[PDB]
C-alpha cells in the first residue's frame, strides 16, 4: 500500500508542478527512504530538500517520476523508491519495480511479451495483410 | 499504444531495459542466447515512442522495434 | 565447418554486411539459435563491427 | 550554313565594340598624367583589349549578330579548337586524376595504416601513384579486361528490394 | 508597373495584382517557419501556454474538450510545403500578369 | 538539371520506398512516417513521403 | 598572490600529426567522415577535454593570447596598407573632394576595373572602415609614421605569441591565480581602462589637439611641425593654446579653470571638420581616467581596506526573493561558460551603443560626410553586437547543463528563476503576440487601406497619426538644455535632437531627425523582433535542463538533435537548437534596424544644402508616406535603392554586383540544409558508395551524412552568411554612388 | 497566352510529382515479390543502385 499521510521533502513549490488533469484523470507517486537530509533537483525544475526517513512526491507523468528514481540511484544510491499510479476515485496501482527487482535485473517468474520466434527480415509483406487486421510485425 | 516488439536476435544485454525512461520493458529468463535472457514489453500502454531502446540495441539489424500507433494522453507525454 | 578465424559471406538481407566478408570470432555451443559471431573492418551506421549469425546465414569461404 | 552567324573580322558589330570599349578606356586615361602609375595601368588594359580583339578576329571563330563569338560543338574539325580538343585535354587529365586517386586507395588498403593513410598521406607512396597517371587509358583498358577493374554485383553489398 | 498599382498618389488597376504579389510573399515566407523550426520548440511552448490559461481568473472557466499540442512532425512538413507552394503561385501569377498587362 | 533532378529524387523515393541500408525494414512503417528516431547516426525525412515533399 | 607550475607541457611537432589527440573520444581516430567534422567542431570545448577547472583556464588565458597576436597582425595590416597602398596623404590635404582607398587589385582576367577612379591621381577599392578619419584625429601626417605603426604591430603581435605559448608551456598560473577577481577588477578598471584613458589623453593633449587645430585652420600637412616639436618646444603649444604658458602648475594648485581653452565643455561639433571638438574629447578622456582609477580602488586585495565582492552579494535579499544573490559568487568564479555568458551580452550591448553613439556624435574629423563609412560602421557594430547577445543565449545555456547544481542554487535568485518559468514564458510570449500584432498588423492595415483606395483611412501623418509624443519630448529637453539643466555646455550633445543644420562642403553632416508615424510604427517593429528573440533565447536557458515533456533533458547535454519521435514528436527541444532559432529572428532583427537606419538618413538626413539653403535630401523625404506600408519598403526602398548595385557590371562597383548575386546564391543554398532531413541523404549515399565499391574505389573512411545538427549548424550559417552579404553589397554599391 | 502557359505547365508539374508519389505508394501497399520474380518490374529494384547513382 501507498500511505497517503507520509511526509514530503521540502519546498517552496514552483509553477511547473501538476494541473487539473491530474486531479481527474490520474497522477503518480513516488516514495522512497533516505538516511540523511539532501538536496536534489526536482524533474519539474528547482532544488528540494530530502527529509531523512520517508519522502513522497507527487507527479502528472509516469516519467518524471522515474527521472527521479534514476537520480536518486544515480546520485544518492537510493535503490529503494516505489512508483504507483493514483486515480481519482482514489484505487492505487503499484507500477515500479513491478515485482520487488529492477526490470533490467533477470527474474525468474516474468513472461515473454510482445517477443516474436523470427528475425526482423522475415516479416510479411504489407499486401499479405491487405484486407485483413494483421499487422506485418504481429 | 505503441507496439514495441522482440526479435529473437536479442542476446540479452539489458541495454534497451537500462535506456526506457517510462519502464516498458525488462529482462525474461530464456534459453535462446548465452546470456539466458531476452528483453520483454509488457507495459507499452507506457510507451511514449522516443526509440531510446532501439538506438541502445547492439544487433544487426535491430532486436527491438517499437512501431508508432494509436496516440493517448500518456504515449503524447502530456502533464496537462 | 564454419570456426574460429573462417573468413565468411554473410547472407542476412537485412545485415549491414550482406554479401561482404567478415571473420569468425567465435563460435557458441548448441541451443543458442545465432551461434556464429562474426567481426567485421567496416563498422555498420551504430558503430559496431560484430554480430551474431545462424549458419544458414553465412557461408565459408576460407579454411581456419 | 550558320546564315545567321558571320566570322567576327567581318563583323561591323564585333568591330564597333573594340571601338566602344577603347573610347572608353582613353577617356579614363585623360583623367592622368602621362608617366604615372595609374596612366600605364590604363594603358596596359588598352594593349590587352586590343589584343583580345585581333586574336579573336585572325581565329575565323564566329559572331552572332550581338556582335559576340560563338562556338560551335557539333564535332566538325573546323571548330576542334572550340570543344572538341578542350574537351580531349579534360578528359587526359580528369582520367589521370581519378586513376592515380583509385591506385593509391588500393594500395593503402593492402596495409594496417587504411584508415591513417587516407587522413595522413603517405606522400611518397602518392607520387610513385601520381607519377605513372600518364598512360592511365592504356591501363584503365587492360585492367578491365583482366577483369580486376570492377567487382562482381555479388560481392558489393545491397539494401533489401 | 506590379508594384506601382498602388503607391503615395493613388491606385490603379494593377491594385490588386500589387496586393496579392505581397500577399504571395508572405504567405511563402510563412512557410519558412513551418520548414526551419521544427516540433519540440512549440510543443514546449504550448506547454506553457496550457499553464496560464488554467491559472488565468476568469478565463479558466472556459475549458477545451480537445487537449491543444503541436502539430505533428508530418504535419509541420506538409503545412510548410503548403504556404511554400501556394505563395509560390500567388507571387508569379501577379507578376506575370502584371508585368504584361503593364508593359502593353 | 532539374527535370533530373527532380526525378532522382521521386526515383530514389521509390526504389528506397520498400528499404534501404539505413532502415531495411521501411515497408512495415509504410508510405508516410516522421522518421525513425535519432540512432543510427539519425533518420530525419527518410520515408517514402519525405522524397516527394 | 602569484602561483604558477613550471614546465608543463613539452614544445614538440608530435601531436601535431595526431588528430584528435585532446578528446578520449577522438583519439582512437576515424572509421566514419564525420570523425573529420566532430575533430573540428570539439577543438575549442575544452571542458569536454578535461575536468580540470586548472587546466580549463590554463588553455583559455593561452588562447586569448592568440587571439590578440591574430588582431594585432590584423591591426598591423591595416597600417602597412595605409603606409602602401592608399591615396591617405592626398587625402590629407584635400579630404572633401578624394574618397579614401588602401586596396589595389593586381591586374589579372580583366579583375584592374575594381581600381576605381577616387581622386588624387589613386586608383584603388574606395574603404568605407574610417581608418582616415581615425588616423587624421590622430595626428598622423605621413606614411611613415603609418609603416612604423605596423612594425610596432607585429612586434606586438610576436610579443603576444610569445606570451600564449610562454604561459602555456612554460609557466602556467595556477586556479588560485585566475580565482583572484577582487585584483583582476582593480586591475582591469584602474589599469586598463583608467591608465588607458590616461594614456590617451596624454597623446590628444600634446599631439592630436595641435595637429588638428593647424590643420583645421587650413596649414597644408607638410608644413605642420612633428609631433615631438610640440612636447619639446611648448611655444609652439602655447601659441594655439595659451594655457600652456602657466604649465603644471595650476594643475597642482587646483586652478583648473586655468586649462579651459584646451579642456572644454562646448558640444556640437567643429564646423570645418564636422566632428566633435577634439578639446571636449580629451576633457573627457581626463574624466573618465579620474573615475576609473577611483572605481579600481573598490575591492580587497592584499590589504584590509576594500569590498569582498562576495560580501557585497551575500547581503543583497528582500522579502520577495529568498536567498537573494546568495551562491552567485560560486558560479561567477567557478563556471567560465557563466563569465562568457554575462560578458557576451554587454559586449554585444555596448557595440550597438557604440553604432547608435557614432552616428549621431561624429567622434572623428569628416566622418559624418563620409556617407559610406557612417553607414558601414553603424552596419557593423549592429552586427557584432547582435552576433554577441546570441552568443550570451548559448553560454547561458550551457551553464545551465554543464555547471548548475542544486545544492549551490537552493533558493536564491537563480532557482526562484527557474521556479516560475512558464509565469516568465507565458507573459512572454503574450507581450511578443500582442507587439506583433499592434506593429506589424499597421503596416498591413495601411497596405489595405492605401489599395482600397482610402487613404484617409490609414495609420499616416495626414490620417490616423501615431505620434511618438514621449521620444518628441525628450528631443525637446535635449535641444533646450544647454545654458539650463547643462548650464555650463555651449551647444547640444547632438543636432539629431533638435537645432542646426551643420554642412561640410556642401553637404550635410548632421541635422534635426522629425519622428513621425512612420518612426512611431518601426520602433515598435524593433520593439517587436527584439523581445521574440529574447523568448526563444531565455526559454532555451529555463528550459535546458528539463521541460514537462522531456523531465531528464540535462542529460542528454546541451546540443542534441531530439529525443526521438514519441511524445508527438520532439526535434529542437535542446538548448543549443533554441540558439539555431535565436539566430534567424537576430538576423530579422538587425536586418530591420539597419534598414530603418539606411532610409530614414537618405530621405531625412544626407543630403546637399545650397548657398541659399534649400536642402535637397538623397531620397527627398519619401520616408514619412513611403514607409508606411510593405509595399512602400518593397518599391521604395528595396526596388528603388537596389538599381546601383543591379547596374554595376562593367563598373568598378562590379564587385559589389557579383558579391550581391553570390550572397543570393549562398542564402538559397542554406535552405538545401533547412528543409531537408540526413536520412534522405544517407541513403542517397549509399547508392552513390556502391559505384565505387563497384569500381574499387570506395575510401576506408566511410562517407556519411551530416548530423543532425550539423545540417541546422551548416543551414543557419549559409542563411546568415548569404543574406547579410546581400545587404553588405546592396549598402556600399548605393552609398558609394551617391554618398 | 502567357497566362495559358503557366498554368498549363504547373499543372503538368504537379501531376508528374503525383504519378511518381503514387508509384512509391504502390511499391509499399500493393507490390507482392513473389508474384512478380524476375519480370521487368522486379528488375528494376533488383539495380535501383545502378539507376539512382
Ligand atoms: C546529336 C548527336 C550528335 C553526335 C553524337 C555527333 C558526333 C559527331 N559528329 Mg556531329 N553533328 C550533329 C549531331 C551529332 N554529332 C548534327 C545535328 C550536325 C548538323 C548540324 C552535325 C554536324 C557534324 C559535322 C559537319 C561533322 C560532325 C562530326 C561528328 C564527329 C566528331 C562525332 C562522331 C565530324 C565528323 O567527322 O563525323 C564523322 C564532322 O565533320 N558532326
Ligand atoms: C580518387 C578519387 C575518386 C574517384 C576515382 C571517383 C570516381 C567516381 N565518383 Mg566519386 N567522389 C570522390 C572521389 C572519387 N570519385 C570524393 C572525394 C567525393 C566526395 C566529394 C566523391 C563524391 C561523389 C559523388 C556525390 C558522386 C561520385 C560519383 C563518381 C563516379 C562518376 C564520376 C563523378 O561523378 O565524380 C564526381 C565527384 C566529384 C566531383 C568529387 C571530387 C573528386 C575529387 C576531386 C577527387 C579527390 C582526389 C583525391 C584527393 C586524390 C588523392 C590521390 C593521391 C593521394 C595519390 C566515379 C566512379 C558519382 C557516381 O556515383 O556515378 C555513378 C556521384 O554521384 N563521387
Ligand atoms: C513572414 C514569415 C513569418 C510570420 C508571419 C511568422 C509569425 C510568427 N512567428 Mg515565426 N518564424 C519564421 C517566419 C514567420 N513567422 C521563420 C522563417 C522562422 C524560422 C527561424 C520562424 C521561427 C519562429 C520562432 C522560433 C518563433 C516564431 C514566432 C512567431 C509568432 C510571433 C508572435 C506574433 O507576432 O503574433 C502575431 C502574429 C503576426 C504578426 C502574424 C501576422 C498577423 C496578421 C497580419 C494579422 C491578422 C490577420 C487576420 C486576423 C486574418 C483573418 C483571415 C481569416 C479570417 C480568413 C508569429 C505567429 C514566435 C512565437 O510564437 O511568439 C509567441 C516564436 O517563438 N517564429
Ligand atoms: C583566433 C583563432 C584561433 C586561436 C587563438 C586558436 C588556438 C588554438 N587552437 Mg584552434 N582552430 C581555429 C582557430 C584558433 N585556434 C580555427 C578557425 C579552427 C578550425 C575549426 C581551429 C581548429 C583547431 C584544431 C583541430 C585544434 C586547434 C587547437 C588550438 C590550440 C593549440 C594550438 C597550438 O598549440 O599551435 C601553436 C601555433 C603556432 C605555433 C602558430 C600557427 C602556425 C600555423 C602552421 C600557421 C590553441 C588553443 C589544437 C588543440 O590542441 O586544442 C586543444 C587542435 O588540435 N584548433
Ligand atoms: C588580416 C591581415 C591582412 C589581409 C587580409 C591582407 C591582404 C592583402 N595583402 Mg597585406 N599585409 C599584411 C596583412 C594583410 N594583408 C601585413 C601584416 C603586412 C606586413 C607584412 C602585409 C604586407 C603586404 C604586402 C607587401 C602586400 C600585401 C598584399 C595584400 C593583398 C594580396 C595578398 C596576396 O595575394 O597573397 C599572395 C600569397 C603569397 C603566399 C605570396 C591582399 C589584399 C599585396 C598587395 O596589396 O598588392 C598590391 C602586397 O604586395 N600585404
Ligand atoms: C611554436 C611551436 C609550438 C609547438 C611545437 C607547440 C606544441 C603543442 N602545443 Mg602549444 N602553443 C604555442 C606554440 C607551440 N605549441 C603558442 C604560440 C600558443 C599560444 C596560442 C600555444 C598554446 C597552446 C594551448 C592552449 C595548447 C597548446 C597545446 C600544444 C600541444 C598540441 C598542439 C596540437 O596538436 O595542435 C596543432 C594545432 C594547430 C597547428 C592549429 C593552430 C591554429 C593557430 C593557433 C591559429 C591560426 C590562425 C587563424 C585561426 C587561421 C584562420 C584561417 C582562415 C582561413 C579562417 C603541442 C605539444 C595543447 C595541448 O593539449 O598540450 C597539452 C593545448 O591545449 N599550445
Ligand atoms: C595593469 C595591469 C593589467 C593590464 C593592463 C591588463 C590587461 C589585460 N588583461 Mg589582465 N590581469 C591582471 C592585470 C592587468 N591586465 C592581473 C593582476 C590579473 C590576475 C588577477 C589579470 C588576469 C587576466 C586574465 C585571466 C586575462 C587577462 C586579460 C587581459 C587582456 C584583456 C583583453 C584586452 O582588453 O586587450 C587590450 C589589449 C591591449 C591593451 C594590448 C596589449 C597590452 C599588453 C599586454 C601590455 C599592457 C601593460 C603594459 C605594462 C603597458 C605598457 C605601457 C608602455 C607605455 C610602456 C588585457 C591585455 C585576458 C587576456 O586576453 O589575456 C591574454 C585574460 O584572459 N588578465
Ligand atoms: C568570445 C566569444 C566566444 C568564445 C570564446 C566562445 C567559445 C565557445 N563556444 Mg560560443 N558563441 C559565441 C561566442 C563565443 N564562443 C557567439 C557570438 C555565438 C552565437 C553565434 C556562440 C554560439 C555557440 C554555440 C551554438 C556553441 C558554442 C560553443 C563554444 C565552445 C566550442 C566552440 C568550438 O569548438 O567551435 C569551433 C569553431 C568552428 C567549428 C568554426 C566555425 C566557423 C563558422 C561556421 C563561421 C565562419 C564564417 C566566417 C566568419 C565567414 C566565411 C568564411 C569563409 C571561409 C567562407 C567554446 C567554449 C559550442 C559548445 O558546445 O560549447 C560547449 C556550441 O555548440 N558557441
Ligand atoms: C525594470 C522595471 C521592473 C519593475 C518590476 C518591479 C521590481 O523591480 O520588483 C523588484 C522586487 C524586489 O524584491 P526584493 O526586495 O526581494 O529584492 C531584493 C534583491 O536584493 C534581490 O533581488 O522583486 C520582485 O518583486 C520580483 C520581480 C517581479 C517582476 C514582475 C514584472 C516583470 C515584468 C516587467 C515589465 C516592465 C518592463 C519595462 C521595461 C522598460
Ligand atoms: C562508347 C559509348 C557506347 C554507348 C553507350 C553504352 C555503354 C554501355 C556500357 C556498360 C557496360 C556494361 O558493364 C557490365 O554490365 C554487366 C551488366 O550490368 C555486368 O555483367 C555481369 O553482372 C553480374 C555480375 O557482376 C551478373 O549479372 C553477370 O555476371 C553479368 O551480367 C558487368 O559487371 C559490367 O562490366
Ligand atoms: C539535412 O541537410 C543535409 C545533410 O545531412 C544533415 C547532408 O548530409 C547533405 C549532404 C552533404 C554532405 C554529405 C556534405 C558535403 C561535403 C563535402 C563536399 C565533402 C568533403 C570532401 C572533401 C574534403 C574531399 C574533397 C577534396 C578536395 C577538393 C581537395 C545535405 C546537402 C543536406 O542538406
Amino acid at each position: 500500500t501507498l500511505n497517503l499521510k507520509m511526509p514530503s521533502p521540502s519546498f517552496g513549490g514552483s509553477t511547473g508542478g501538476w494541473l487539473r488533469s491530474a486531479e481527474n484523470e490520474e497522477k503518480y507517486a513516488i516514495t522512497w527512504i533516505s538516511k540523511n537530509e539532501e538536496v536534489f533537483e526536482m524533474p519539474t525544475a528547482g532544488a528540494a530538500l530530502m527529509r531523512s526517513g520517508e519522502n513522497l512526491l507527487y507527479f502528472a507523468r509516469k516519467e518524471q517520476c522515474l527521472s527521479l528514481g534514476t537520480q536518486l540511484k544515480t546520485q544518492f544510491k537510493i535503490d529503494n523508491y516505489k512508483i504507483y499510479r493514483v486515480f481519482p476515485n482514489g484505487e492505487i496501482q503499484y507500477l515500479h519495480p513491478k515485482d520487488g527487482v529492477f526490470p533490467e535485473k533477470v527474474n525468474e517468474g516474468r513472461k515473454a511479451i510482445n517477443t516474436l520466434t523470427r528475425s526482423i527480415g522475415k516479416n510479411p509483406d504489407p499486401v499479405v495483410v491487405k484486407f485483413i487486421n494483421k499487422q506485418t510485425f504481429e | 499504444a505503441h507496439n514495441v516488439k522482440i526479435y529473437d536476435t536479442c542476446i540479452g544485454c539489458t541495454q534497451c531495459v537500462r535506456a526506457c525512461p517510462c519502464d516498458v520493458l525488462e529482462m525474461v529468463p530464456w534459453d535462446g542466447c548465452k546470456a539466458l535472457q531476452i528483453a520483454s514489453a509488457p507495459r507499452t500502454e507506457d510507451c511514449v515512442g522516443c526509440k531510446r531502446c532501439e538506438t541502445a540495441c547492439p544487433t544487426d539489424f535491430l532486436s527491438i522495434r517499437v512501431y508508432l500507433g494509436a496516440e493517448t494522453s500518456r504515449s503524447m507525454g502530456l502533464a496537462y | 565447418m564454419v570456426q574460429k578465424g573462417s573468413k565468411v559471406k554473410i547472407l542476412r538481407k537485412e545485415s549491414y554486411w550482406y554479401q561482404e566478408i567478415g571473420n569468425v570470432v567465435t563460435v557458441e555451443k548448441s541451443g543458442i539459435k545465432y551461434p556464429i559471431i562474426v567481426r567485421f573492418d567496416k563498422v555498420n551506421y551504430a558503430g559496431v563491427n560484430t554480430n551474431n549469425f545462424a549458419s544458414e546465414e553465412v557461408i565459408e569461404i576460407e579454411a581456419p | 550554313e550558320f546564315n545567321n552567324l558571320i566570322p567576327c573580322k567581318e563583323s561591323k558589330i564585333f568591330n564597333k565594340r573594340l571601338e566602344s570599349t577603347i573610347k572608353k578606356l582613353e577617356n579614363k586615361l585623360s583623367k592622368y598624367e602621362v608617366g604615372s602609375s595609374s596612366y600605364l595601368a590604363i594603358k596596359n588594359t588598352i594593349n590587352k583589349t586590343n589584343n583580345r580583339f585581333h586574336k579573336y578576329m585572325e581565329s575565323g571563330v564566329l559572331c552572332g549578330k550581338d556582335g559576340l563569338p560563338h562556338l560551335i560543338a557539333d564535332g566538325r574539325w573546323s571548330h576542334a579548337g572550340e570543344f572538341v580538343i578542350p574537351s580531349l585535354l579534360f578528359i587526359y587529365i580528369s582520367g589521370w586524376i581519378g586513376w592515380v586517386g583509385r591506385g593509391y586507395l588500393s594500395a593503402i588498403k593492402n596495409t594496417n595504416k587504411a584508415i591513417e593513410n587516407e587522413i595522413i598521406i603517405d606522400v611518397p607512396l602518392a607520387l610513385k601513384f601520381m607519377s605513372s597517371g600518364f598512360i592511365w587509358p592504356l591501363s584503365a583498358l587492360r585492367e578491365y579486361t583482366k577483369g580486376d577493374l570492377l567487382m562482381k554485383d555479388s560481392e558489393v553489398t545491397i539494401s533489401p528490394r | 508597373p506590379l508594384i506601382n498599382g498602388y503607391n503615395p498618389y493613388g491606385v490603379n488597376n494593377l491594385s490588386v495584382w500589387a496586393w496579392m504579389f505581397l500577399f504571395g510573399h508572405l504567405v511563402w515566407a510563412t512557410g519558412f517557419m513551418f520548414l526551419i523550426s521544427w516540433r519540440g520548440y512549440w510543443q514546449e511552448l504550448i506547454e506553457t501556454l496550457a499553464w496560464a490559461h488554467e491559472r488565468t481568473p476568469l478565463a479558466n472557466l472556459i475549458k477545451w474538450k480537445d487537449k491543444p499540442v503541436a502539430l505533428s512532425i508530418v504535419q509541420a512538413r506538409l503545412v510548410g510545403l503548403a504556404h511554400f507552394a501556394v505563395g509560390y503561385i500567388l507571387t508569379y501569377a501577379p507578376f506575370v500578369i502584371a508585368s504584361t498587362v503593364g508593359k502593353f | 538539371l532539374g527535370l533530373h533532378t527532380t526525378t532522382l529524387i521521386l526515383v530514389k523515393g521509390a526504389l528506397d520506398a520498400r528499404g534501404s541500408k539505413l532502415m531495411p525494414d521501411k515497408k512495415d512503417f509504410g508510405y508516410s512516417f516522421p522518421c525513425d528516431g535519432p540512432g543510427r547516426g539519425g533518420t530525419c525525412d527518410i520515408s517514402a513521403w519525405d522524397a516527394f515533399y | 598572490k602569484v602561483l604558477i607550475d613550471r614546465n608543463v607541457v613539452p614544445t614538440n611537432f608530435e601531436k601535431w600529426s595526431k588528430p584528435g589527440h585532446f578528446s578520449r573520444s577522438l583519439a582512437k581516430g576515424p572509421k566514419t567522415t564525420t570523425w573529420i567534422w566532430n575533430l573540428h567542431a570539439d577543438a575549442h570545448d575544452f571542458d569536454s577535454h578535461t575536468n580540470s577547472l586548472e587546466e580549463i583556464s590554463r588553455k583559455i588565458f593561452s588562447a586569448h593570447f592568440g587571439q590578440l597576436a591574430v588582431i594585432f597582425i590584423w591591426l598591423s595590416g591595416m597600417y602597412f596598407h595605409g603606409a602602401k597602398f592608399s591615396n591617405y596623404v592626398a587625402w590629407l590635404n584635400n579630404p572633401i573632394n578624394i574618397k579614401p582607398s588602401a586596396q589595389v587589385v593586381w591586374p589579372i582576367i580583366g579583375q584592374e576595373i575594381l581600381n576605381a577612379d577616387v581622386g588624387g591621381g589613386f586608383q584603388g577599392i574606395q574603404i568605407t572602415s574610417g581608418l582616415f578619419q581615425l588616423w587624421r584625429a590622430s595626428g598622423i601626417t605621413n606614411e611613415m609614421q603609418l609603416y612604423v605603426t605596423a612594425i610596432g604591430g607585429l612586434f606586438m603581435a610576436s610579443l603576444m605569441l610569445f606570451a600564449g605559448w610562454f604561459h602555456y608551456h612554460k609557466a602556467a598560473p595556477k586556479l588560485e591565480w585566475f580565482q583572484n577577481v577582487e585584483s583582476m577588477l582593480n586591475h582591469h578598471l584602474a589599469g586598463l581602462l583608467g591608465l588607458g584613458s590616461l594614456g590617451w589623453t596624454g597623446h590628444l593633449i600634446h599631439v592630436s589637439l595641435p595637429i588638428n587645430k593647424l590643420l583645421d585652420s587650413g596649414i597644408v600637412p607638410a608644413q605642420i611641425p612633428l609631433p615631438h616639436e610640440f612636447i619639446l618646444n611648448r611655444n609652439l603649444m602655447s601659441e594655439l593654446y595659451p594655457s600652456f604658458n602657466k604649465g603644471l602648475l595650476p594643475f597642482f594648485t587646483l586652478n583648473w579653470n586655468e586649462y579651459n581653452d584646451f579642456l572644454t565643455f562646448k558640444g556640437g561639433l567643429n564646423p570645418v571638420t564636422g566632428g566633435l571638438w577634439l578639446t571636449d574629447i580629451a576633457h573627457h578622456h581626463l574624466a573618465i581616467a579620474v573615475i576609473f582609477i577611483i572605481a579600481g580602488h573598490m575591492y580587497r586585495t592584499n590589504w584590509s581596506i576594500g569590498h569582498s565582492l562576495k560580501e557585497i552579494l551575500d547581503a543583497h535579499k528582500g522579502p520577495f526573493t529568498g536567498e537573494g544573490h546568495r551562491g552567485l559568487f560560486e558560479i561567477l568564479t567557478t563556471s567560465w561558460h557563466a563569465q562568457l555568458a554575462i560578458n557576451l551580452a554587454m559586449l554585444g550591448s555596448l557595440s550597438i551603443i557604440v553604432a547608435h553613439h557614432m552616428y549621431a556624435m561624429p567622434p572623428y574629423p569628416y566622418l559624418a560626410t563620409d556617407y559610406p563609412t557612417q553607414l558601414s560602421l553603424f552596419t557593423h557594430h549592429m552586427w557584432i553586437g547582435g552576433f554577441c547577445i546570441v552568443g550570451a543565449g548559448a553560454h547561458a545555456a550551457i551553464f545551465m547543463v554543464r555547471d548548475y547544481s542544486p545544492a549551490q542554487n537552493y533558493n536564491n535568485l537563480l532557482d526562484r528563476v527557474i521556479r516560475h518559468r512558464d509565469a516568465i514564458i507565458s507573459h512572454l510570449n503574450w507581450v511578443c503576440i500582442f507587439l506583433g500584432f499592434h506593429s506589424f498588423g499597421l503596416y498591413i492595415h495601411n497596405d489595405t487601406m492605401r489599395a482600397l483606395g482610402r487613404p484617409q483611412d490609414m495609420f499616416s501623418d495626414v490620417a490616423i497619426q501615431l505620434q511618438p509624443i514621449f521620444a518628441q519630448w525628450i528631443q525637446n529637453c535635449h535641444s533646450i538644455a544647454p545654458g539650463n539643466t547643462a548650464p555650463n555646455v555651449l551647444a547640444t550633445t547632438s543636432y539629431v535632437f533638435g537645432g542646426d543644420i551643420i554642412s561640410v562642403g556642401n553637404k550635410i553632416a548632421i541635422m534635426p531627425m522629425s519622428l513621425g508615424t512612420a518612426d512611431f510604427m518601426v520602433h515598435h517593429i524593433h520593439a517587436f523582433t527584439i523581445h521574440v528573440t529574447a523568448l526563444i533565447l531565455l526559454k532555451g536557458v529555463l528550459f535546458a535542463r528539463n521541460s514537462r515533456l522531456i523531465p531528464d533533458k540535462a542529460n542528454l547535454g546541451f546540443r542534441f538533435p531530439c529525443d526521438g519521435p514519441g511524445r508527438g514528436g520532439t526535434c529542437q527541444v535542446s538548448g543549443w537548437d533554441h540558439v539555431f532559432l535565436g539566430l534567424f529572428w537576430m538576423y530579422n532583427s538587425l536586418s530591420i534596424v539597419i534598414f530603418h537606419f539606411s532610409w530614414k538618413m537618405q530621405s531625412d538626413v544626407w543630403g546637399t544644402i545650397s548657398s541659399s539653403g534649400d536642402i535637397s535630401h538623397i531620397t527627398r523625404g519619401n520616408f514619412a508616406q513611403s514607409a508606411i506600408t510593405i509595399n512602400g519598403w518593397l518599391r521604395d526602398f528595396l526596388w528603388a535603392q537596389a538599381s546601383q548595385v543591379i547596374q554595376s557590371y562593367g563598373s568598378s562597383s562590379s564587385a559589389y554586383g557579383l558579391m550581391f548575386l553570390g550572397a543570393h546564391f549562398v542564402w538559397a543554398f542554406s535552405l538545401m540544409f533547412l528543409f531537408s532531413g540526413r536520412g534522405y541523404w544517407q541513403e542517397l549515399i549509399e547508392s552513390i558508395v556502391w559505384a565505387h565499391n563497384k569500381l574499387k574505389v570506395a575510401p576506408s573512411i566511410q562517407p556519411r551524412a551530416l548530423s543532425i545538427t550539423q545540417g541546422r549548424a551548416v543551414g543557419v550559417a549559409h542563411y546568415l552568411l548569404g543574406g547579410i552579404a546581400t545587404t553588405w553589397a546592396f549598402f556600399l554599391a548605393r552609398i558609394i554612388a551617391i554618398g | 497566352q502567357a497566362a495559358l502557359y503557366t498554368h498549363h505547365q504547373y499543372i503538368a508539374g504537379f501531376l508528374m510529382v503525383g504519378a511518381f508519389a503514387h508509384g512509391a505508394i504502390f511499391f509499399i501497399r500493393d507490390y507482392n515479390p513473389e508474384q512478380n520474380k524476375n519480370n521487368v518490374l522486379a528488375r528494376m529494384l533488383e539495380h535501383k543502385e545502378a539507376i539512382i547513382s
